[PDB]
RNA sequence: UUGAACAGAGAGCAUUUCCGGCAGCAGAGAUUUCAGCUGU
C-alpha cells in the first residue's frame, strides 16, 4: 500500500485556500478510498513494466562520458541497434529537416531544394520519394505515416501515403514550422508571416488564425502535455498560444536577440530555449520560473531537443552535445562544458559528437528507441544515445509494432475521440471544474449642538 | 477512410478527408487534368487575370457612359482580348463576365491549339512533342507549354525543319522532298 | 484484456516476496516477464495444453526456488505470509482453467488430480470431490476414472458407503466393460476381507458374506451376456437360425472366458471362506 | 565503460505463431497518457450522443388490442411474460408477451371491467395446478367478481375447463381489486371496501372508514397484510389485516388515482393523483411526502414501481408516460406516440426492463425502460464499454454541453405548450408570493412536500 | 462551456466536487482491477429471471 | 429460469447448464434472435456439463427409437440421474429444457422433481446448440456427428420400413 | 404448522477445539515428499 513511486501517479486537486451531511460524508469517504486504491494499484504496475531504460556509466575516473565515440558505441551495443543507427548520404539537395512519426516507425526527410522522402527507416521500405522542385522547409506526419504535410515555397501541401498530392492549402501563406497535435487532429503552422494557424485535418476546416504581431516566427514547439504552442520571436520572447484566445496565453522574455529554438519536455514541466545571444535557458513551464541560464555558449545553439527520458540535446552547428539530468531545479544541474578541477557538482555533457563537415539542420529523438536523429547538410545520421528513450511504451496509445488492421482501427477510434480545439488550456485539468467566478459555495436559495438637538423633529 | 458505420455516419457527417469546402469542387485539378498543365499555380495565375479583367470591367461599368476615356479603354480591352484570341468575337461587355473563363485562357495555350488543328492527336502527345522541341511559331522554337498564342499566330504554328516526325509524314504521303533538307 | 487482470493479480505475492527479503526487484521482474509470456499464450487464440503444462512446470520451478531461497536466506521453512501458498494456488487455478478449456485430455486431468492430492493437508478432499464430480460428468464412459475415484475414496479414506455408490453409478453408466465388474467384485471382496479381519483382530485382542460378490457376479453374467448379444448383431436381427445359434454360442464362450478369469483371480483372496 | 541500450528483441512484441494475438504492453504513466480530463469528457459526450441516437424504446404493441380502450392491467408476480388486460366493453384477455399474443379472451362482464388481478387460489379442498393453469379474477360495475382459469403452455409436464370457476357477488358495484400475496385473500373496493377469500362466496369483513366510497386498492408486497386505498373524498386510507381494521387516513387536495407500494422498502408507497404529480409517502409518517414527482401536465392516471424499487413509471391523462428516478423528483424519460391516447394503466414488468402501458384507443404497448438498452446477451468487451459509458455519463452529468443533450426529448405540441404556460404561471406566482412575503409579517415557509396534505387523522407528535 | 456553471447538488463546495472528479476511471489510467471496480454499476440484475420483492428474517 | 438443457444427438446425450437466461419478453426482437446465430454470444448462454456417448450403433438405434416415440431410455435415466440435482417434488422443481413436449411426461414419470420446458425459449436454445454443434462439445466425442447422423438415419429408416436384405 | 429418526449437500456462519513448532522411532510411495505415538 505504501508504493515508493506513487507521486508520479498522484493527481492534484482544488483546495479552499468536515461536513454535517451523512450521505455526502460517506460518499466523499468512498471517493477518497477509491482514489487511494486507484493510485496504489496503478503504481504497482512498475513490476509489470517489461524493459529497462538504457544508460552508459563511466566505471572509472579517467573515463569521461562525453569523449565516448559513436563507433565505440556501435561496437559495444548489439547488431539490431547498430543497424538502427543509420546514415543516409544525400548530397545534392539541401540540408535535410528530419521528422519521425510519433511511434518511431517512419522517417520523413525534406531537402531544402526539393527532396521529400517518407520511408520506413528500420526496414528498407520507402513509400514516398517526391521531388518538389521549389524550396521546401519542413514537414510532419499527420496522424499516421499515411498522410504528411510539407511546407513548400509558399503554400503548405498535404500528401497521402504514396505521395500523391491531396491538398494545397490556400491559407498558411508562408509556413516554416509545422507541427501536428495528435489528440486534437490539428496541423499548426507558423512562419515568415506573423501568423499562427490551426487547421483541423479531419474536417478540413481552418480553426484559428492568430496574429503573433511580432514578425516572423523564429522557433516553434508544442507542449505535449497541454497542447499549447510555444513560439519564439525576434524579440527574445517566447509566447504560449491556444487556438481559443486571440492573444497569447503567456509571454515570456527568454533571451536577448531572437529565439533560435524551443523544446518542451513530454511531462510539460520544462522548456529549453536557445537564443541567438549564445544563451541556453531552462524554464519551468508550470510556475514560469527560470531554472537555468547557460550564457556564453561558444556559438549560438541552433537546436534543442528533449528526449522522453529527459535528456537535453543542444546543437551548435557542427557539434551535438547532450546533458543528462539538466532539467532539474538545483544549481548543480546547470549544464556545464567542463568540470573545473573535477567538481562532481557540475553537469558536464552526457555525450557529444562533432559533424565535422557540416552544420546540422535539426534534431529529433527517435521516440521509443535509444537514438537521436540529426538531419544536416548531407542527409541523416542517427546517433546511439543510450539514455534517450522510453523503454516501456504503452501499446494502446501508440505502438511501434502496429499492423495494418491496428492502424485502421486506431485511426477511426482516435478520430472518434478527437478533442475539440476549445479544450486547449494552459492546464489540462480545468475542464471538469466550475468557473472561477460563480461562488465556490453552492447556494441554497435561502441566501438567494444643544439647540439643534431641540430643533430635531423639524 | 473506413466507410463508417451508421451510428458513425450520424455521429460525424461533416468529416471528409478528400474534398473540403475551399476546394471549390477541385476545379483547378479538373481543368489541369483536362488541358494537361505541367506545373502547379498556372491555374491561379490565370485566375488572377480573370479577376483583374472582371474588376476593371466592373469599374469601367462604374464610370458614366459618356466619357471617351471609359469608352476608349473598354473598346481597347475588348479588342486586345480578341487579339489574344481569348474571345471568339467582339461582342457585349457582359461577355467579360459570362465568357471569359480560365478554361478559355487555357484554350489559347500552345498544346491545345495543336490538338485543335490536329497537329498532334492528343494534348499529352502535344506536350511530348513540344518538350522534345519540334514546333515553332514563326521563326523561333517553343520549349515550354506555357506559351499561349495570339489570334495572329494560329497560322504559323508549324514544326521545325529536320523534325523527323515531319519527315515521316512527308514520306507517308511520299511528297518527301529532300532538297529542302527535310 | 484478461492477461492484464491475471498479471496484476500476480502482484501482491511479489509485494510480499520482496518485503520478505528473499527475492530482489530485478529478478522478480524477470519472473514477471516469463509469467507475462505464459499468461498471454494461455488466454490468447491458438492455445495449447502444452502451454498450460509448461506454465505449471515454470510455476512449480519458481516455487521450489522460492522454498530453497527461503531456507537459505531467512532460515525458516515458511514465512507464514502470502508468498508460500499463492503460487500453489496459482498452479491450481492454471489447472482449473486448462481443464475448463480443453476437457478432453485425461493426461491433464490426471495431472490435476495428482497435484491436488499430493498438495497434502493444505488441500480439501471436497475440493478433490468437486473435480472428480465434473470429470466423471464429462467422461462417464471412460471407466478408469470411476476406478480411480473409488480407489482414492477407499484406499485412502476408507469410505465404504461412498465407494459402493461410485461403483454402482459407474456400473449404471457403462454396464458393458468387464473391467468395472471385476474391480467391483475386487472391492467387495476387499471390504468383506477387512470386515472379517477386524473381527479376527478384535477376537485376538479382546451373515454378511461373499454373497454380495456372488450377486454382483450373477448380474455381471446376465448383463454382460445381454450387452454382448446387443453389441454383436448390431442393427437388426436379420440373420437366420444358424447365425442366431452361432451368436448365442459365441456369447457363451465370451462370458465363460470372463468367468474363467474371475476364478483365476478369485483364488488369491484366501482369508474368507 | 559499461553501456546498455534498449533491446526490444521482437519475440515479446510480435508473436511467433500467426494464430495468436499481439502483446499489448501497458505503461500507466500520466506522461504517456496526457489529456485525461478532455479524453473522457469527449467519451462521455459521445456516450450521450450515442444514447440519443440509440433511444428506440417502442418494442411493439401486443395482439390487436381491445375494442374499447384498456382500463385494467395486471401482471402476475411470479411469471415473467404473462399479462392480463381488460377493457371498457367487459372483455378481458390473458397475454403471452413473448409471442405478443393472447392465450385466451373472455367476455367477462357487461359493464366496464373496473379491476382485475391474478391469483394462486389457495383452496383447501382442491390443489392449485399452477404449472398449467393461471388464475385471474376481475370485478366490474355489474356487481360481480369472477375468477377465471387459463390454460398455459409453459411447462410440458402433463398430457381443460378454462373459464369461470366461481362467481362472487356483491350488492353494489365494485371499483378496484387486489389480491393478497398469500392465504387465498383479496380485497375489492367500490361503494365500500370488502375483504374476500376464494372459498367463501361472501365478504369476510367490511373494512370501511366512513360512508364514502373507495376508488382504488393495492396490497403491500412485503408485509403483505397492509392494504391501501383511494377514496373519492380525496382520501388515502391504510388498512391492517392483523387488526382487521383501518389504520390511518390522510386527506389531500385532489383525488388519488392510484397507489403502488415499494417492493424493496415495504413501508413506502407512491400515489398518483389529479394535480399533475406523484407523491412518495412513508407509511410511518404521512404528514409529509418524501418525494414529489412533478413533470406531468395533466392528471396522473397510474403509477408503478420497478421491481428493483429504484425507479417508477407514471402514465397520465396527457397522452404520455414518464419514468422517474426515485431520488430525484423530475422525469428521467418521457414516452409518447401520436397513436397513444390517454394512458390509463401502466405496469413495470418483472424483468425491470420493459414497461407495459394500456391506453384508451385499445392498445397495450411494450416499451423499454432504458431506451438505448438492447436485450441481447453481451460479450465482456461490449458489456465493459457500456458500463464504462454509464459511469462516464454519470460523472460528467452536469456539464452544460452534455446536459443539454441528455435532457433533450421531443414532446408533443400540446404538452410543450402546456409546459411553457405552466412555467410562466409558476414563475408569476413565485413573483407574487415573493412580493407578499416582502411586505407581510408572518408568512410560514411551507415545504413542497407538505403543500398537498390538507389533513391527517391520528396526529403526529 | 467545458466547466460547469455552479456546484451541482449533492456537494457543498467545489473542493468536494473536484475531489470527486480528480481521478480518471479510464482503462489507460487505472489498472484493470481498479477499472472494473470503478465501472461496475450499483444495480446489477440478472437478464432473464423474475425479481421478487424483498423478504427479511422475520421483518 | 431454464436451468438445464437436454440435447439428444446420434453420438449420445448431452446435458448443458444454462448460464444466462435469454430474454423472455424481448424474445422476438432482432438482437435476441440473432445472438443464437453469433457463437461469441451463444457461449455466454450455454455451457456443457456432461456428455454420455453411446455404446455403438445398436444402442444408438435403440435410443433413436425411444427418443422418436417419446420414452426415457436407460442411458437417459443414467445421465439425468447423474446430472440433475435432487430438487423437491412439491416446491421449486429443477427445470430441464427439452425439445419434445411428449418426452416431458416420460421424464417427470421417472424424476418427479423435474419440470420440463419446451416452449419457444427452450426451442431456440435447442436450435442454438444444434446450429453450433461440434464447437460446444470442446472436442469430447469420438466420431464425426454428421457421419453418425448418416448411419443413424439409414438405420432408423430401414428399421421403420422393415427393410429385408433377403 | 411442528416433532422424530434416517439419508445427505458443499451451497452458507462462528471461535480459540486442534494442526500448518522440534526431535526419537517405526510405517508410505517414487534420494525427495508422505503418514502417528512421548515431551519441549
Amino acid at each position: 500500500k505504501e508504493r515508493e513511486n506513487q507521486n508520479k501517479f498522484e493527481r492534484s486537486t482544488y483546495t479552499n485556500n468536515q461536513t454535517k451531511d451523512k450521505k455526502l460524508r460517506a460518499g466523499l469517504k468512498k471517493i477518497d478510498e477509491q482514489y487511494k486504491k486507484a493510485v496504489s494499484s496503478a503504481a504497482a504496475t512498475d513490476y509489470l513494466l517489461p524493459e529497462s531504460n538504457g544508460y552508459l556509466e563511466p566505471e572509472n575516473e579517467l573515463e569521461k562520458t562525453f569523449k565516448v565515440q559513436q563507433s565505440e558505441i556501435k561496437s559495444s551495443v548489439d547488431v539490431s541497434t547498430a543497424n538502427k543507427a543509420l546514415d543516409l548520404s544525400l548530397k545534392e539537395f539541401g540540408p535535410y529537416h528530419i521528422k519521425y512519426a510519433k511511434n518511431g516507425t517512419h522517417l520523413l526527410i525534406t531537402g531544402r531544394k526539393g527532396h521529400v522522402a517518407s520511408m520506413d527507416w528500420r526496414k528498407g521500405q520507402l513509400r514516398a520519394e517526391l521531388f518538389l522542385n521549389e524550396t521546401c522547409h519542413s514537414a510532419t506526419y499527420l496522424q499516421n505515416e499515411q498522410y504528411f504535410a510539407v511546407a513548400q515555397k509558399k503554400y503548405t501541401f498535404i500528401y497521402d501515403h504514396e505521395g500523391t498530392e491531396l491538398h494545397r492549402l490556400k491559407q498558411h501563406i508562408e509556413a516554416r514550422h509545422l507541427d501536428f497535435l495528435p489528440y486534437h487532429y490539428l496541423l499548426v503552422t507558423a512562419g515568415e508571416t506573423g501568423w499562427l494557424k490551426y487547421h483541423d485535418v479531419s474536417t478540413g476546416q481552418l480553426v484559428s488564425e492568430l496574429r503573433t504581431k511580432a514578425g516572423p516566427t523564429m522557433a516553434m514547439a508544442q507542449n505535449p502535455w497541454n497542447a499549447v504552442m510555444h513560439l519564439g520571436h525576434s524579440n527574445g520572447t517566447v509566447s504560449l498560444w491556444s487556438p481559443s484566445m486571440p492573444e497569447p496565453l503567456v509571454k515570456l522574455l527568454s533571451a536577448r536577440g531572437p529565439v533560435n529554438s524551443i523544446a518542451i519536455d513530454r511531462s510539460g514541466y520544462y522548456m529549453a530555449t536557445t537564443g541567438a545571444d549564445r544563451s541556453m535557458k531552462i524554464w519551468d513551464i508550470r510556475n514560469f520560473k527560470q531554472l537555468h541560464s547557460v550564457e556564453s555558449l561558444p556559438t549560438p545553439g541552433t537546436n534543442v531537443s528533449i528526449s522522453d527520458t529527459g535528456l537535453l540535446a543542444l546543437s551548435r552547428g557542427p557539434h551535438v552535445t547532450l546533458w543528462k539530468d539538466a532539467l532539474k531545479l538545483s544549481g548543480d544541474s546547470k549544464p556545464c562544458f567542463g568540470s573545473m578541477g573535477g567538481n562532481p557538482h557540475r553537469n558536464t555533457p552526457y555525450m557529444s559528437h562533432l559533424f565535422a563537415g557540416n552544420k546540422v539542420e535539426n534534431l529529433g529523438f527517435v521516440p521509443f528507441e535509444d537514438l537521436l536523429g540529426v538531419g544536416h547538410q548531407t542527409g541523416i545520421t542517427n546517433l546511439i544515445v543510450p539514455g534517450a528513450g522510453e523503454a516501456n511504451y504503452d501499446a494502446l496509445e501508440l505502438n511501434p509494432f502496429e499492423t495494418k488492421k491496428q492502424r485502421q482501427e486506431q485511426e477511426v477510434r482516435t478520430l472518434l475521440n478527437k478533442l475539440p480545439a476549445d479544450t486547449i488550456t494552459l492546464d489540462p485539468n480545468s475542464i471538469g471544474s466550475v468557473d472561477k467566478r460563480s461562488s465556490t459555495i453552492r447556494l441554497n436559495a435561502k441566501d438567494l449642538d444643544v439647540i439643534e438637538e431641540a430643533l430635531s423633529r423639524f | 477512410v473506413r466507410k463508417l458505420k451508421h451510428h458513425e455516419q450520424k455521429l460525424l457527417k461533416k468529416v471528409d478527408f478528400l474534398e473540403w469546402k475551399q476546394d471549390q469542387g477541385h476545379r483547378d485539378t479538373q481543368v489541369m487534368r483536362t488541358y494537361h498543365i505541367q506545373n502547379r499555380e498556372d491555374y491561379h495565375k490565370y485566375n488572377r487575370i480573370c479577376g483583374d479583367i472582371r474588376r476593371l470591367a466592373n469599374k469601367l461599368s462604374l464610370l458614366p457612359p459618356t466619357d471617351p476615356f471609359r469608352r476608349k479603354h473598354e473598346q481597347l480591352l475588348l479588342d486586345k482580348l480578341y487579339a489574344m484570341g481569348v474571345l471568339t468575337t467582339k461582342s457585349k461587355i457582359s461577355d467579360l463576365e459570362n465568357k471569359v473563363t480560365v478554361s478559355a485562357i487555357c484554350r489559347r495555350r500552345l498544346p491545345v491549339i495543336m490538338h485543335r488543328l490536329k497537329m498532334a492527336e492528343t494534348i499529352q502527345d502535344a506536350v511530348k512533342f513540344i518538350e522534345q522541341g519540334h514546333v515553332r511559331v514563326g521563326p523561333n522554337l517553343i520549349n515550354d507549354p506555357a506559351y499561349l498564342v495570339t489570334r495572329n499566330m494560329e497560322d504559323y504554328v508549324t514544326w521545325v525543319d529536320n523534325s523527323k516526325i515531319k519527315k515521316t509524314l512527308l514520306r507517308y504521303r511520299n511528297q518527301i522532298d529532300d532538297f529542302d533538307f527535310s | 484484456s484478461k492477461t492484464r487482470y491475471y498479471l496484476e493479480q500476480c502482484i501482491p505475492e511479489m509485494d510480499d516476496l520482496v518485503e520478505k527479503g528473499l527475492f530482489t526487484k530485478n529478478e522478480v521482474s524477470l519472473i514477471m516477464k516469463k509469467r507475462t509470456d505464459f499468461e498471454h499464450r494461455l488466454n490468447s487464440r491458438g492455445s495449447s495444453i502444452n502451454d498450460y503444462i509448461k506454465y505449471i512446470n515454470y510455476e512449480s520451478n519458481v516455487n521450489k526456488l522460492r522454498a530453497k531461497r527461503c531456507k537459505r536466506i531467512l532460515q525458516v521453512k515458511k514465512t507464514n505470509s502470502l508468498s508460500d501458498w499463492s503460487i500453489q494456488q496459482r498452479i491450481g487455478f492454471i489447472y482449473q482453467r486448462g481443464t475448463n478449456k480443453f476437457p478432453q485430455d485425461l493426461k491433464f486431468w490426471a495431472m490435476y488430480l495428482n497435484y491436488m492430492k499430493a498438495r497434502g493437508n493444505q488441500t480439501s478432499y471436497k475440493k478433490i470431490h468437486n473435480i472428480y464430480n465434473q470429470l466423471l460428468k464429462l467422461h462417464p464412459t471412460n471407466v478408469d476414472i470411476w476406478i480411480s475415484c473409488a480407489k482414492y475414496e477407499y484406499e485412502v479414506h476408507a469410505n465404504f458407503k461412498s465407494c459402493r455408490n461410485i461403483f454402482q453409478n459407474g456400473l449404471r453408466f457403462n454396464p458393458d466393460v468387464p473391467k468395472l465388474w471385476y474391480e467391483y467384485v475386487k472391492f467387495e471382496l476387499n471390504f468383506i476381507t477387512k470386515l472379517i479381519n477386524r473381527r479376527k483382530v478384535m477376537g485376538l485382542i479382546n451373515a454378511l458374506r461373499g454373497d454380495i460378490a456372488l450377486t454382483i457376479f450373477d448380474v455381471c453374467m446376465k448383463t454382460l451376456g445381454k450387452h454382448y448379444i446387443n453389441k454383436h448383431k448390431g442393427y437388426y436381427a436379420i440373420s437366420d437360425s444358424k447365425m442366431n445359434i452361432e451368436l448365442n454360442k459365441e456369447t457363451l464362450n465370451y462370458l465363460f472366458s470372463e468367468s474363467l478369469r474371475y476364478i483365476k483371480l478369485f483364488d488369491e483372496f484366501l482369508d474368507l471362506e | 565503460m559499461k553501456i546498455k541500450t534498449i533491446k526490444r528483441s521482437a519475440d515479446d512484441y510480435v508473436p511467433v505463431k500467426s494464430t495468436q494475438e499481439s502483446q499489448m504492453p501497458r505503461n500507466l504513466n500520466p506522461e504517456l497518457h496526457p489529456f485525461e480530463r478532455a479524453r473522457e469528457y469527449t467519451k462521455a459526450l459521445n456516450a450521450t450522443k450515442l444514447e440519443r441516437m440509440f433511444a428506440k424504446p417502442f418494442v411493439g404493441q401486443l395482439g390487436y388490442g381491445h375494442r374499447d380502450g384498456v382500463y385494467a392491467i395486471a401482471k402476475n408476480y411470479g411469471s415473467l411474460n404473462k399479462l392480463a388486460t381488460g377493457s371498457a366493453d367487459g372483455v378481458i384477455k390473458y397475454w403471452n408477451m413473448s409471442t405478443r399474443e393472447e392465450f385466451v379472451s373472455f367476455k367477462a362482464h357487461y359493464g366496464l371491467v373496473t379491476g382485475l388481478c391474478v391469483t394462486q387460489p389457495r383452496f383447501h379442498d382442491k390443489k392449485p395446478d399452477l404449472k398449467s393453469q393461471n388464475f385471474m379474477l376481475s370485478c366490474s360495475d355489474d356487481k360481480t367478481v369472477k375468477l377465471w382459469s387459463i390454460n398455459v403452455d409453459d411447462y410440458s409436464n402433463k398430457n381443460n375447463e378454462e373459464g369461470l370457476i366461481r362467481t362472487f357477488d356483491g350488492e353494489s358495484a365494485f371499483q378496484g381489486i387486489d389480491s393478497h400475496r398469500e392465504n387465498s385473500t383479496f380485497a375489492t373496493g367500490g361503494a365500500k371496501i370488502h375483504l374476500w377469500d376464494v372459498n367463501r362466496l361472501k365478504p369476510v369483513s367490511d373494512l370501511s372508514w366512513g360512508a364514502d366510497n373507495i376508488t382504488s386498492l393495492k396490497f403491500n408486497q412485503n408485509e403483505t397484510d397492509i392494504l391501501a386505498s383511494t377514496g373519492s373524498d380525496n382520501s388515502i386510507v391504510l388498512y391492517d389485516l392483523r387488526t382487521n381494521s383501518p389504520t390511518q387516513k390522510i386527506v389531500q387536495t385532489m383525488r388519488t388515482n392510484a397507489i403502488c407500494w415499494n417492493p424493496m422498502e415495504a413501508f413506502n408507497f407512491v400515489t398518483a393523483n389529479e394535480d399533475h404529480n406523484a407523491y412518495y409517502y412513508d407509511m410511518r409518517n404521512l404528514s409529509r411526502s418524501l418525494n414529489v414527482f412533478k413533470d406531468h401536465v395533466s392528471a396522473v392516471m397510474d403509477v408503478d414501481f420497478s421491481p428493483t424499487g429504484d425507479e417508477i413509471v407514471t402514465g397520465s391523462y396527457d397522452k404520455s408516460i414518464r419514468i422517474y428516478k426515485t431520488n430525484h423528483g423530475h422525469s428521467r424519460e418521457i414516452y409518447h406516440t401520436k397513436r397513444m391516447q390517454h394512458v390509463f394503466q401502466v405496469k413495470y414488468s418483472m424483468d425491470s426492463k420493459y414497461i407495459i402501458s394500456g391506453s384508451d384507443d385499445g392498445n397495450v404497448r411494450l416499451w423499454r425502460s432504458k431506451a438505448w438498452e438492447r436485450s441481447n446477451v453481451k460479450t465482456t468487451r461490449e458489456k465493459n464499454k457500456l458500463e464504462y459509458d454509464e459511469k462516464l455519463k454519470e460523472r460528467f452529468r452536469h456539464m452544460p454541453e452534455i446536459k443539454r443533450i441528455s435532457r433533450h426529448r421531443h414532446v408533443p405540441q400540446v404538452i410543450k405548450k402546456a409546459q411553457e404556460i405552466k412555467n410562466i404561471e409558476l414563475s408569476s406566482i413565485k413573483r407574487r408570493e415573493a412580493n407578499e412575503r416582502r411586505t407581510r409579517k408572518d408568512m410560514p415557509y411551507i415545504s413542497e412536500r407538505k403543500k398537498q396534505i390538507v389533513g391527517t387523522v391520528h396526529k403526529y407528535e | 462551456k467545458y466547466q460547469s456553471s455552479a456546484v451541482p447538488f449533492p456537494f457543498e463546495n467545489r473542493e468536494q466536487y473536484e475531489r470527486s472528479l480528480r481521478m480518471p476511471i479510464g482503462q489507460e489510467w487505472t489498472s484493470r482491477a481498479s477499472h472494473q471496480e470503478l465501472i461496475k454499476p450499483r444495480i446489477m440484475t440478472k437478464p432473464g429471471q423474475v425479481i421478487d420483492p424483498l423478504k427479511a428474517p422475520f421483518k | 429460469p431454464i436451468e438445464y438443457l437436454l440435447f439428444e444427438e446420434p453420438t449420445g446425450y448431452a446435458v448443458f447448464k444454462v448460464k444466462l437466461q435469454q430474454d423472455d419478453i424481448g424474445s422476438r426482437l432482432k438482437e435476441v434472435q440473432e445472438q443464437i446465430n453469433d457463437f461469441g454470444a451463444f457461449t455466454k448462454l450455454i455451457e456443457l456439463v456432461s456428455f454420455a456417448p453411446f455404446k455403438g450403433a445398436a444402442e444408438a438405434l435403440e435410443n433413436a427409437n425411444d427418443i422418436s416415440e417419446g420414452l426415457v431410455s436407460e442411458s437417459l435415466k443414467a445421465i439425468l440421474d447423474l446430472n440433475l440435482p435432487k430438487a423437491s417434488s412439491k416446491k421449486k422443481n429443477i427445470t430441464l429444457a427439452i425439445s419434445d413436449k411428449n418426452l416431458g411426461p416420460s421424464i417427470k414419470e421417472e424424476f418427479p422433481y423435474v419440470d420440463c420446458i419446451s416452449n419457444e425459449l427452450a426451442q431456440d436454445l435447442i436450435r442454438g446448440v444444434r446450429l453450433h454443434g461440434e464447437k460446444l462439445f470442446k472436442g469430447l466425442q469420438s466420431g464425426d456427428l454428421e457421419r453418425a447422423q448418416l448411419g443413424l438415419g439409414h438405420a432408423y429408416s430401414r428399421a421403420k420400413v422393415k427393410f429385408s436384405v433377403q
